[PDB]
DNA sequence: GCATGCATGCGCATGCATGCATAATGCATGCATGCGCATGCATGC
DNA sequence: GCATGCATGCGCATGCATGCATTATGCATGCATGCGCATGCATGC
């Protein structure tokens, strides 16, 4: 806690808490892509990304 | 903590605009009449038209939607002084009063597909199916304790959604004394509310073809836990939140996001009087004849299926026994005289309606099921078509498609209206009280005039003797008949919708007079509205009549009189067996023309008409 | 914290206990006028006699002296009630009000060599003299605070002392929003209270000979915070507790132990109307001589003690100008003449009395000191003897023994009252307005008879001059005075106090007479006793007289007689040279006669009575 | 922290406090003994305890 | 009616995000008091 | 009056009880889903 405090007793260890109310959010999407059957090689499993 | 705040402009504001919000003097308004209403009815909670507000005063609107959890607050706390001011007695109940939305969010509507966190911490709307609930539990709020060493109680008060963000110092379990003397808990002082979860998908009607579904989690609180089921199509309004993860050193920065409804929506006298009273006969007459303009002639199943939307009456008596009170229909005809038509009509216009054709639905998926929840390892009973419309219409096209397993399903249905289920581990009743409707195709494709109709139903006769009433439709080709049919069919299609542009793409007791739809002969009388038709059903099933002693003896030598007839008709065949179960049905009809006309007792032309109709369904040439 | 309390026994039986303690209606109580004075005071605090609450209930009595807090605090909130019922009004202004002690605590009473823990979180009482003191501070109880960035104000609350042991959550002063946005202190709104420390030392007195003091730590809060100063004598009753060191991982297990006081004290009409009317000049009469019975004759000497006890008048002009109304007596004689009674009577029986023998005290303990404070740096005064003893009286024994220096700086307050101090950085003008006794032996051991008196005095004119007055007593060998002064001297060494058996090892305006302490002849008479005494001269010492133009021509026509007999006194020497001071000396003897029989006006015979004194003492055969 | 709180979050570190008024206490002195002159060996200065 | 197909159904393994448990030592500061110094006061002769 | 004694007084060093400052990593648990198995239902011929 980066407070500055003399005379006054100090805070313990690991006093942070987060506060979900006060927070900016976006939107996420995750995405699976397969490589194109034109272009995979003979007798080769496809890769993934 | 000592902290409290002197002076908050915008606070202070918001609480005084709903306290004029909420006046009712000066104004229109009704709000006064909800809040008496609510304290005869001990509910604690109100519902306040967006619309309305918006009207009132747009800017608290527009504050309101933007920001949720502050005005919510101030729409609480305004709540809870008119209470007092109203009756402060009433007010000392409950710790505080909440706030329902309603009316047209606009922008905000929004499908489970189209929710994001653009919308977040604001109210939104939602519209979905229920798929999963959870048991109700209890959760604590007050908490009192007594000790016996030193006879002293106490009592510690606990929020924790009350706030924001919570801290290890509160929600923790008082024990000891202070000098380590044992306390007892005392269950009956402490003071519990219930709390539930369920989960929304959105409809697969409503959802892109071919994608998987999105869904969202729902909290309900104490007043709303048992407003929702599984399996239900509701719309929810409330506020959109994130999750506050429990303490940790490393986040991933990736919350939960849970909807916490405050609104639940299941979507769905002197002119009834004086027109009952004054028409009789005439009720039952134009309501028969103004079922459906859309379909032509046909006047005897518009009777039956009038029949079945008044219906019989129940009865119970002193040993248990149960005498059933629905009515059954089969209608059997060549293609194209309109019986789906005739189908999708009742299930419009019905309350309670449910189609399922021959082979879309099976044994399992029409009564019901046992499944093992893996969860718990208990077993959970899924309802069938058949449970769920309790008291209504299941509607089924193509009869004849179905196989017999499931025919000798529904007999349970049928006969008793109850479903018996068993699994070792579990066995029940479920009540399945229903009627149906049902149309079957001919086996030879087209109905042979000069075979008996025994060989074209192809049924056996103890299912025939399940249904009350079969119907044999037939398309004559008569010249003056289909220029009839013609002048009808064109006459429809013709007709174009007032106030729609022709060329572009795409209440009073009696309809007003229609050049097109109706015809310039019919001047002389007039149709029924639907939304009257639909009041008058809905009081006629209320109202229970009784049967008379003249009626009864009558009905009896009539019947013993069709049981010696059997001998006599040989000119004629006959479409189903007289068993039993024809005096039940003859009953029946002449209770659902005694509803038809609103009355007291049983007359004998309710009988008569009951008659004509066995006789017409019974025997045909 | 949400923890709350519903039910404890003792504590509202307590509670009851005082409020059933302080009603005072069917009792002859009188604490119903004290809280009446209090609100007519403005005060917040009640001050109760123990004897008195143990004679109603002794077993809260026994409970509040063996525990303390808890009752003080029952007492406090009985206090508040009794306050808001009989006028809610006031109440408003303090938050809680306070209990004072007073009785005899009987073996509480406690030494501070004597405290020991067996008394600790008790109520004690302790008689000691105070050493050091300290600065007053204030301290913060309400803080409020405001936020230009978004107009809002917010108040914190803090308890450090009211709860036994404090959090570092608590006594955190807030200086930012919730959105970092600056707040700024407003000291007006805040609320705070005074603080101050002292402490206490056995006196040395009754501290064992040989053996080094003990002391004592004493909090003083926002009441008690001027009711105390360095060098005094006090009497502090409250609780003994243990002082909460801060947090930490090992401890020692030594507390410090600090007493919290509750109670600070500094140790010490119509019969006077009536008496005075009728006497008038036999006021002064018997009051001269029923001085002191244990003193036999010498009825000039005990007219001179009257007379400072009376005293002059202060008087202050327009100009600034000051005007002495002390008066001083310097008395010389033969050994076993009982000067020192007579001082030590004086000391007995004048209120501020301090005695200062010649070699006892030197210059620098009789005025004034300045001291550096290591502490800080700067310069303090500590008062000498003489400024202790202003408005009092200042008795010097073998005044022959002091020193010139000492003499030349009683100078200043003999002659204007006042004390200058200066040593550079700092410069003060104290007041040391007093009068002085002196008694000083001759030169030769014995009063030589043929000498005349200056040679036998030994001091200068100067000095002479700045006293009011000399006196002279010889010890006479006449058989009949020995005979009457051995009488005397038997009658008081045989007399016992009644009520005390023989052999044993160890209120009325006149006293009752008694057959050896005054005689059987002086039935005729009676003396005055001790305590009407000191109230008539209490009473005489405020009234103001002002003197009458009949008089003051009179005095200086006497005063030019004196200074022109000057040549006419032959026969006889005189004792003092006649100067300014004289006619002043003459106008305040006459002043302090008027202010023996209480009138308005200074008449001819007080003028006659100071004209008599004044020859008898300025001229000797 | 010697409780068990399970699904309660826990204390921090270092979390007791000393309570004054809830001790019991008992009176203390020292003492500083010198050698008896009698028995002090000669020239030897003394010792003390 | 008997022979066959088969959509439903159940129990135990691993993989992966969140969540849970642990836990004295060294260095700094103010109070008490010795030791050298110069001023100044008081006391004799 | 001048020569001497001396109780008071002040500033900077050390010794000793209290008091102050510091501070991520490793291991455990429940949710999702594959793989082998036996029962049972439904569908032909
Ligand atoms: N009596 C009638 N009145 C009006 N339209 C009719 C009538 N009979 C048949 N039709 C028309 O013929 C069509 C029959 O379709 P449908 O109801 O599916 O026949 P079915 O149910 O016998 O297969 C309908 O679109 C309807 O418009
Ligand atoms: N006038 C008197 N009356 C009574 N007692 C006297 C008188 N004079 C002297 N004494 C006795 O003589 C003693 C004188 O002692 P003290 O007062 O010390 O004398 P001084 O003060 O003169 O030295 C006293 O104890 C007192 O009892
Ligand atoms: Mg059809
Ligand atoms: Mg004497």
């Amino acid at each position: 806690c980066n407070t500055d405090q003399a005379g006054r007793p100090k805070c313990p260890l690991d006093p942070y808490f987060i506060m979900p109310d006060k927070c900016k959010c976006v939107d996420f999407q995750t995405l699976k892509l397969q490589e194109l059957p034109d272009a995979v090689p003979h007798g080769e499993m496809p890769r993934h990304m | 903590a000592g902290t409290v705040v002197l002076d908050d402009v915008e606070l202070r504001e918001a609480q005084r605009d709903y306290l004029d919000f909420l006046d009712d003097e000066e104004d229109q308004g009704i709000y006064q009449s909800k809040v008496r209403e609510l304290i005869s009815d001990n509910q604690y909670r109100l519902i306040v038209n967006v619309n309305d507000l918006r009207r009132k005063n747009e800017k608290r609107a527009n504050r309101l939607l933007n920001n949720a959890f502050e005005e919510l607050v101030a729409f609480q706390r305004a709540l809870k002084d008119f209470v007092a001011s109203i009756d402060a007695t009433y007010a000392k109940q409950y710790e505080e009063f909440y706030v329902g939305l309603e009316g047209s969010f606009g922008s905000k509507h929004v499908s489970p597909r189209t929710l994001t966190s653009c919308f977040l911490s604001c109210v939104v709307c939602v519209e979905g199916i229920v798929t999963k609930c959870s048991l109700v539990r209890p959760k604590v709020v007050r908490s009192v304790h007594y000790c016996p060493a030193t006879k002293k109680t106490i009592e510690r008060r606990y929020s924790d959604l009350t706030t924001l963000v919570a801290f290890p110092s509160s929600s923790v379990y008082p024990t000891k004394d202070e000098e380590n003397n044992p306390l007892e808990t005392e269950y009956g002082l402490s003071v519990y509310k219930d709390h539930q979860t369920i989960t929304i998908q959105e409809m697969p009607e409503k959802a892109p073809a071919g994608q998987l579904p999105r869904s969202v989690d729902v909290i309900l609180d104490d007043d709303l836990v048992d407003k929702a089921k599984p399996g239900d199509r509701v719309q929810v309004v409330g506020t959109y939140r994130c999750l506050p993860g429990k303490k940790g050193g490393y986040t991933s920065g990736t919350f939960r996001t849970v909807l916490i409804a405050c609104n639940v929506k299941q979507m769905s006298i002197a002119k009834i009087k004086k027109f009952s009273k004054t028409r009789s006969k005439d009720i039952f007459d134009q309501l028969a004849k103004s079922l459906a303009p859309s379909i032509h002639g046909h006047d005897y199943v518009k009777k039956a299926i009038l029949c079945l939307l008044l219906g019989g009456v129940e009865r119970d008596l002193e040993n248990g026994s149960h005498i059933r009170g629905d009515i059954n229909i089969l209608l059997i005809g060549d293609p194209s005289v309109a019986k789906s038509q005739l189908l999708r009509y009742v299930l419009c216009t019905a309350p309670r309606a449910i189609p399922t054709t021959g082979r879309g639905s099976s044994g399992v998926g029409l009564t019901a099921a046992v499944t093992t929840d893996q969860e718990t390892g208990e077993r959970r009973l899924e309802a069938g078509a058949m449970v769920l419309a309790d008291r209504g219409v299941v509607c089924i096209d193509e009869f004849d498609k179905m196989s017999d397993m499931d025919r000798t399903a529904i007999h349970e249905v049928m006969e008793q209206g109850r479903v018996t289920i068993a699994k070792a581990g579990i066995h029940a009743r479920l009540n399945a009280r229903c009627s149906v409707l049902a149309a079957a195709n001919p086996v030879y494709g087209r109905y042979d005039q000069y075979k008996t109709p025994m060989e074209n139903i192809g049924l056996q006769d103890s299912l025939l003797s399940r249904f009350d009433l079969l119907f044999i439709m037939l398309d004559q080709m008569d010249p003056e008949q289909d220029r009839e049919i013609s002048d009808h069919v064109l006459r429809m299609h013709r007709y174009r919708a007032p106030g729609e542009q022709d060329g572009d793409a795409m209440t009073q007791i009696y309809e007003k007079h229609d050049n097109l739809l109706h015809g310039t002969k019919k001047k002389k009388e007039k149709m029924v509205s639907a939304a009257f038709m639909k009041k008058y059903i809905h009081v006629a099933k209320i109202i229970k009549p009784v049967l008379t002693q003249e009626s009864a003896t009558y009905i009896a030598e009539e019947y013993s009189r069709l049981r010696s007839q059997d001998s006599m008709s040989s000119d004629t065949a006959r479409t189903s067996p007289v068993t039993a179960r024809t005096l039940e049905t003859l009953i029946r009809l002449a209770t659902a023309h005694a509803k038809a006309r609103m009355s007291k007792t049983v007359d004998l032309q309710d009988a008569e008409e009951a008659v004509e109709l066995v006789q017409y369904a019974y025997f045909k040439k």
